[PDB]
């Protein structure tokens, strides 16, 4: 108990326990028909920011 | 120099690459079709003189070119994407492009200087290599700090139309696209190599925002009140353009590089209170809307020591004005609960005040 | 049945080890014409939990040392989330189900007495996962094997065994 | 905290000390200040440590990154006190 | 009424709670001194006689 009671963190930088913010990375590049600017991956940008 | 005799604050530009710091923060190797894409998700180096020690730089930078401390707040991002040829391995790392700002001490025709180093953006150097295959030095290690983009020396010596609107108040939208002078709100620049990709992206944070507002006076016009009438005008809420994003993204032609200059931009509000046709008092206001985007060429390779612009905005949007009425806070409201048909009369229960109303049939009264 | 000396032994099978029963219980995604289906992942705290088949003189203890020791070590690189991803663009007049399952690391720890084996536990270690897509028209017939799976494959096969003991 | 003289006949037969506590010391009665309460604690006319799993505890993974909060301390003051000392002079053995 | 009842006899129980833990308080811990200094007078005599 004394090892897992952790005090309780605080929110984020703006304030909130809820979802964080989103930020998308990694463009894949241009085909040859398509311009695939969208073709990107999704990741929390605040992650673990408690 | 060909300057006069006194104390200088320069600003070279950013795009300078620190000597001995070239693999630090890693590489990465692709094989055949594979797309390495390199990049960073987010503290100044000083170089006193006895003459200017930190608080000196640090207090002339931030009166003059951009704040960075108040920067550092703020996250970027890059991408640096680039292909691996067909049967060719391909070796491309990443260091940080950092901006120099330098302190000079003009005596006659440069005596002294101090240089602040602030970590601007990245750029990544690649090569394709074949197993057991020698390369020279020259591209893994750097003796000398130069820079790599375009080379400026701003430097700074320390030392009308009728308006046919009635009485009340009025909320202005004046166009999107302004940015700060003397590059105060670029994010940064990204130098492309031919035949590779790179992106400048703003993540934003929620609840973290810097509008800037000008007010003639606080006793009226506070931001409290402004960002009330931008409210009841636009419905303009700030705790809105935090969960937003904007990157930008742009590949290179085979045959050149090319350089990304992305900046942070403003939507202008003016909240006016016209008067017999004169402005009584005036509030500007600058919500942070979604960037900037300009695209050059590396010039051929000598520059000029060019003076700083005055310290103002920069529109670089299309041309807008919007003049919008709003409801003045201080007079009170009397609602007509029932609709008007043909004949109606209301009583008055000194003040200037409001009176809402519906017809009920479309005409003339 | 194996070729080997009499001991115990540290097998590696590879990755890319799909289980059986569970292809799509993570879901699945139908892209209609024209548009980009992107479906993906990120490996970082829950679904990173290995899956111990024990048994009796191999406990969960002594495979998950031998296994660190030997080959990579999971407990600490399990913490550092990884994100994979697929994109599959669906046909200008046609309809596409994509479907994402895990793929794990095979690992064993087998007992060989004489020339055959007579023990042997495994451990799951979660690497990354695997799209499968089919294209399909509006009541099609799908072949049964395209979403369940009888018993455990390698999508990828290898055997890596250790006996345990100028001027 | 007190010093018994025995006193005899005004020469101090015997000396002892009697010590305190070391607790904070009131005056006020707080028995004739207290007021039992009526509408609160009016109901209810070896077994605390059950929801606590040791292996649950155990497979939780360690905290490597910390994302750290900037002011998480305030200062340490030590406390100083400086201790009374009275002396009774009795006549009566104690 | 039962419930007033009820009530009553609780607060009488606290007050008698009360009435207890003002004995041990005031009217024990003098009884506890006596045996504090009862024991150290039996060791004294016990260190004297060996």
């Amino acid at each position: 108990l004394i090892s897992t009671a952790i005090p309780f963190p605080y929110g984020y930088i703006g304030g909130g326990y809820y979802a964080p913010n989103m930020i998308t990375f990694g463009s894949a590049p241009k085909s040859n028909k398509k311009l695939n600017s969208l073709i990107s991956s999704t990741i929390p940008f605040p992650y673990a920011g408690y | 120099i060909d300057l006069a005799d006194g104390n200088y604050v320069v600003s070279r530009g950013d795009g300078w690459i620190l000597s001995r710091q070239n693999q630090i923060l890693g590489g990465s190797v692709i094989s055949n079709g594979s797309t390495g894409i390199v990049g960073d998700l987010r503290i100044p180096y000083y170089y006193p003189t006895p003459s200017f020690n930190e608080e000196y730089i640090k207090n002339n930078i931030q009166t003059v070119f951009a704040n960075f401390t108040e920067a550092n707040q703020i996250p970027i991002g890059f991408e640096f994407s680039k292909t691996a040829p067909s049967n060719k391995n391909l070796y491309m790392y990443l260091q940080y492009t950092y901006i120099r700002y330098e302190i000079i001490k003009v005596l006659q025709h440069i005596i002294e200087r101090a240089v602040l180093y602030v970590p601007s953006l990245g750029y990544v150097k690649s090569i394709e290599f074949n197993p057991g295959e020698k390369i020279n030095k020259d591209f893994y290690f750097l003796t000398n700090d130069k820079c790599i983009l375009n080379e400026q020396f701003l430097y700074k010596k320390i030392l009308q139309r009728v308006l046919p609107y009635s009485n009340g108040l009025y909320v202005i939208n004046k166009g999107d696209g302004y940015i700060r002078t003397n590059d105060k709100d670029l994010i940064g620049t990204l130098l492309i190599e031919a035949g590779s990709s790179g992106s400048i992206i703003q993540p934003r944070l929620r609840n973290t925002t810097r509008p800037l507002f000008t007010t003639s006076n606080d006793a009226k016009f506070s931001q409290q009140y402004t960002e009330e009438r931008l409210k009841d005008a636009f419905n303009v809420q700030l705790f809105n353009t935090s969960t937003s994003l904007f990157k930008f993204v742009e590949e290179a032609p085979s045959n050149k590089n090319i350089c990304i200059k992305a900046y942070n931009t403003y939507e202008k509000y003016e909240l006016i209170d016209y008067q017999n046709g004169s402005i009584v008092n005036k509030a500007e206001y600058y919500l942070p809307s979604l960037g900037y985007c300009e695209v050059t060429n590396a010039p051929s390779p000598e520059v000029v020591k060019t003076q700083v612009a005055e310290d103002g905005f920069i529109q670089n949007g299309p041309e807008e004005e919007i003049v919008v009425g709003v409801i003045d806070p201080s007079e009170n409201i009397q609602e007509i609960n029932t609709a008007i048909s043909d004949n109606y009369t209301y009583n008055i229960p000194n003040n200037p005040f409001y009176i809402l109303f519906t017809v009920n049939t479309t005409g003339i009264y | 049945t194996i070729d080997l000396a009499d001991g115990n032994y540290v097998v590696s099978r590879g990755d890319g080890w799909i289980l059986s029963r569970q292809n799509q219980i993570l879901g699945g995604s139908v892209i209609s014409n024209g548009s980009t289906g992107i479906v993906g992942d990120l490996r970082v705290n829950d679904n990173a939990i290995p899956y111990y088949y024990p048994t009796p003189s191999f406990n969960e203890e002594y495979i998950k040392n031998n296994i660190q020791t030997v080959f990579a070590n999971f407990t600490e690189a399990n913490q550092i989330p990884i994100g994979f991803e697929f994109s599959k663009t669906a046909p200008s007049n046609k309809n596409l189900y994509m479907y994402l399952q895990y793929t794990y690391i095979r690992y064993e720890i087998i007992k060989v007495l004489q020339h055959e084996i007579i023990e042997r536990a495994v451990l799951y270690v979660p690497s990354l996962g695997y799209v499968k897509s089919i294209e399909f028209n509006p009541g099609e017939k799908i072949n049964k094997d395209f979403y369940f799976l009888t018993n455990d494959k390698c999508i990828l096969e290898q055997f890596l065994y250790k006996k345990i003991l100028r001027v | 905290e007190e010093i018994i003289n025995l006193l005899n006949n005004n020469v101090s037969l015997m000396r002892s000390n009697i010590y305190g506590d070391g607790l904070k010391s009131t005056v006020d009665d707080f028995y004739s200040n207290y007021k039992i309460p009526y509408n609160r604690a009016y109901e209810y006319h070896d077994s605390s440590l059950d929801n606590v799993n040791i292996g649950v505890i155990d497979n939780i993974p360690e905290i490597i990154d910390v994302n750290p909060y900037k002011e998480n301390c305030d200062k340490f003051s030590p406390v100083q006190k400086i201790t009374s000392t009275r002396e009774i002079n009795t006549n009566i053995p104690w | 009424l039962f419930n007033i009842y009820l009530k009553n006899i609780l607060y009488f129980k606290k007050v008698y709670f009360n009435f207890l833990d003002q004995w041990w308080t005031e009217y024990y811990s003098q009884y506890f001194d006596l045996i504090c200094m009862a024991k150290q007078s039996i060791l004294a005599q016990e260190k004297l006689i060996k």
